[PDB]
């Protein structure tokens, strides 16, 4: 048989059969509802547009993400997402296919328990397993040590692993992610005279953020260059014309990662959190962790982010320690690749949670030692 | 003279609509090459940006 | 049984059976009364001439229009019009034929309430329904999106529909219509030497407007050409002789639509109201609305109006959008065709307001979801 | 010397000397242009009427507001308004008086920069300053802590301040204001047969809104009572006659504030944005903000608004937390009172932007520490 | 009927000439943007080669 590797994540569901090189179906994780009444009769509009279809009907729909920060807040919407993924994007019945799910560290136990219950009850999958989004990313990089920084759309976290032994006391989680960057970009774009309020145009602002924003190696020098010259301004074409030009805002949006105080958060920057995590571990493995930094998640796709992170960590770290940052081109899909690799392992076939086991011992099986 | 003007109108409309389909094809092909030029321009632009960042680092 | 589609409109009542390709009966909505005494004894002239017959006796009657701008102002005259339509034109008993009626947007609720009360009580129609002009016009055009500009003899309104969903906050209405154009043509003909005052001559002026007026692509250039050249002058034959020649007055009457300031109206031209309505809607559907602009109504039948509208909108709209205007040859009867199509649908049979529902819920039942 | 306090607002300019109990020059911010020909010769008619004078000639002028939503969209009109305020209403030469201006949060930078440049160049004042309206409102109320809701005529916004410290990341701005309410009242008044289109009738509709509209404690119950009984019908007398009768739409218009979906807006009502702002702040100050809710702006004088907002917040807020709403009778002029008080401080005398400073630093000086 | 046909044909050919002029400035703008795109891309090519040699050394 074959195993399904579903990665719910947040803002992007990617899924595909285990053993494939790349995920087969990737689409945004949104649920759209019509906010108008409809005058034409006989069309028979559906009451809920789910997945990529909602992206084509943004102008007559209100879009809601079922996942705020890793956790699921609207279970009906998530069930709709899962049903659409299983029956439309993949067109494969889950009755005879084990499933591998991924979630971030340090999440409420009720979330995992309810996910397992829904998957065993509604879809009746033969078996399922849950993994951390960081260990799979480490698998996908062909490594066995180092720290992994998984900066997704909902949550960011750092997980140090040495020789396959995780260190729970050094795992760090920060709620700043791509969604907050998009909100900040919407907020600061007002100073230039552009107003974005509707949820539909939040997607537009996300598109500008993806296409134009970049990370500055140095902040003050870039601010001075932008204030003096105008070579950094770039123009973007909106869906209805009226091209808009953005300058200094181009690199202010991604700086929030290193400067959380822009959005009011008291927590330290990404580099400082990584550095603190590095020293939170023992002293005999700090060199390898320094030399095996791993990045994953869409938010880490900004141009020039790797250089800035390396410079900051080198400034913080002792001079006599070599610092290297691994930034493969496929950061976004690294987690799914790692999950597919893990599912293809022969030794993993005994770690599945059988339906009979769940029925006998109840939903709390996942938390028990039969992880 | 009304019939003569009708004949004038008919062959005039024929010639102008032939030119119209010709110009439609022309504008379509030029818009295609416009897209291609824009793609290559942006490709070179961000390729040079990335290599310049590599150079400075 | 079969459904009956009647369109009161304004200045022209058009009715027929559902499923037909064109209305069977089309005639002016005029009620005439004799203003003289009458000396011959025995002929027994009737006290009221209704419909097209009043045109034959136009010279001895005081023609009155029962409706001013959509709203009915003389209910007895409207009852006479409906009776003539049902009996002397279609020769059918409304006791066994559901009736579909057409009504313009943004009108007093009492209008619809009285219309339904009259239909249910006076004529005892088994069931009836009321629809909006814009939706029917879009139905007849074979489209599901776009902004439709319906300009009849009473009122000109723009309604944007996207994927069968209306945008009520973007619906625009303007009282400028064909009747105002005829009045302005009367006002502007007097400067040449021809005076038309009596209501009978209203029809002559309207016929002249229909037969000779046209829309100029450029106003200043055409005025300059007419100031010197005499190639724009055309002659018209009155019903008694003394042909009248008109020069620049032919293309100045329809300019009121784009230049309402001629007749003192504060609002802007139709070309500007359409653009404002488009910009009212959401940003994600503006391209489709631009590319699917629809025209309907008799007043939009002037030659060259489509080109002028396209030029104006292109000037207003961004240069990177393709502006396309759809002007089918049968603009005047588009609404009735749409109504016939709507009535011929099978799923529409459950949306009729049955007699029992009206009796139970009273005349107000019109304002429920059966809009 | 003394400093002048001018609040441009949106459609209502209020100005006066600093250190007064109330402004001494309040008038609408409208510029009127004659749209007709003018036959009488030697009358010496002016080509532009500004301020309250234009309110006396609404029937021969077209009125333009120079401010759409906070932002100034016509600089010539605003310059004329300022000149009229300085030389006619106040009758004081600005060459020897510091000027304090107010603007809403999240305002485009170019607006403020052009304001300062015009203020320094044309009127050549010695010093000037710009302030946020929320802080002035808080100063006027005599408080130093509490979220302030300033719903004007062009923009509404909620700003939280704790112990004199503002929280920029929790500032909320919504474009719903008095102008949108007036437009909605125009739209819904057509349900009875009253048509208001020309800009002059906008003032009539605004006066009707001010005199009659009120906020209902409950919507469904009030609508049911209005439909059943007839005790809510109230009569208003137009400048000429034909007294109009208003029923349920008396209280339906202000409901747009709590139900933006009436006008097709995505955002939630003010009662919900306030709660979202409160939850956006920290956890250890939410009690004081709950107990120190402050209202300001002209739009917040609907009879019964305070009770409705208190009920909504109490429904949203936890049961064990007490909610208090402060609604001073002088809500409309609270911003000007606060501005006068702030200008009266001796310390603030060192925060003025000297003309020499602007000359040496250019317009950008405005965005530096002298905020 | 013939006069009406002639009038409609005349309007059609006026508007066809008008769109033709529109197409004319469209070719002008698209040609200039294609030329500048080509120049910037090829200049990017030289400077990319130069910075690549710099990176190697
Ligand atoms: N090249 C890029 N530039 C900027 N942002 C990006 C880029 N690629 C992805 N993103 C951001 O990453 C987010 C997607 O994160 P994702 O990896 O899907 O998280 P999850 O795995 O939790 O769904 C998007 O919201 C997007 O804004
Ligand atoms: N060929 C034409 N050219 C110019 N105007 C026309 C033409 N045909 C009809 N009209 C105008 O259209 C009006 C009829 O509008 P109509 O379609 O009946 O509106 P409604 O559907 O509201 O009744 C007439 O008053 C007439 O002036
Ligand atoms: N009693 C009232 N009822 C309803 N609306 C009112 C009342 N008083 C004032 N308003 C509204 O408040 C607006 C004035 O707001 P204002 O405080 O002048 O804002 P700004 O200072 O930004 O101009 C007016 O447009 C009016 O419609
Ligand atoms: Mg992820
Ligand atoms: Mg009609
Ligand atoms: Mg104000």
């Amino acid at each position: 048989t074959t195993a399904l590797v579903c990665d719910n994540g947040s803002g992007l569901v990617k899924a595909g059969f285990a053993g494939d090189d790349a995920p087969r179906a990737v689409f945004p994780s949104i649920v759209g509802r019509p906010r108008h009444q409809g005058v034409m009769v006989g069309m028979g509009q559906k009451d809920s547009y789910v997945g990529d279809e909602a992206q084509s009907k943004r102008g007559i729909l209100t879009l809601k993400y079922p996942i705020e920060h890793g956790i699921i807040t609207n279970w009906d919407d998530m069930e709709k997402i899962w049903h659409h993924t299983f029956y439309n994007e993949l067109r494969v019945a889950p009755e005879e296919h084990p499933t591998l799910l991924t979630e971030a560290p340090l999440n409420p136990k009720a979330n995992r328990e309810k996910m397992t219950q829904i998957m065993f009850e509604t879809f009746n999958v033969p078996a399922m397993y849950v993994a951390i989004q960081a260990v799979l990313s480490l698998y996908a990089s062909g490594r066995t040590t180092g720290i992994v920084l998984d900066s997704g759309d909902g949550v960011t976290h750092n997980v140090p692993i040495y020789e396959g032994y995780a260190l729970p006391h050094a795992i760090m989680r920060l709620d700043l992610a791509g969604r907050d960057l998009t909100d900040y970009l919407m907020k600061i774009l007002t100073e230039r005279g552009y107003s974005f309020v509707t949820t539909a145009e939040r997607e537009i602002v996300r598109d500008i953020k993806e296409k134009l924003c970049y990370v500055a190696l140095d902040f003050e020098n870039e601010m001075a260059t932008a204030a003096s010259s105008s070579s950094l301004e770039k123009s973007y074409e909106l869906p209805d014309g009226q091209v808009i030009t953005i300058g200094n805002e181009r690199f202010r949006c991604p700086e929030t990662l290193f400067q959380p105080s822009f959005i009011g958060m008291e927590s330290a920057g990404i580099h400082e959190t990584t550095y603190n995590s590095i020293m939170k571990c023992d002293i005999d493995i700090r060199k390898d962790l320094y030399a095996n930094n791993v990045l994953s998640g869409g938010t880490t796709m900004y141009p020039g982010i790797a250089d800035r992170m390396q410079k900051e960590i080198t400034a913080l770290a002792p001079s006599t320690m070599k610092i290297k940052i691994i930034a493969p081109p496929e950061r976004k899909y690294s987690v799914w690749i790692g999950g597919s690799i893990l599912a293809s392992l022969s030794t993993f076939q005994q770690m599945w949670i059988s339906k009979q086991e769940y029925d006998e011992a109840g939903p709390s099986i996942v938390h028990r030692k039969c992880f | 003279e009304a019939e003569k003007a009708a004949d004038e109108s008919e062959r005039g409309m024929k010639v102008i609509e032939s030119r119209a389909q010709k110009d439609e094809e022309k504008m379509e092909i030029q818009e295609i090459q416009l897209k291609e030029a824009k793609h290559i321009a942006e490709d070179a632009d961000r390729k040079y940006e990335e290599v310049a960042r590599k150079l400075v680092i």
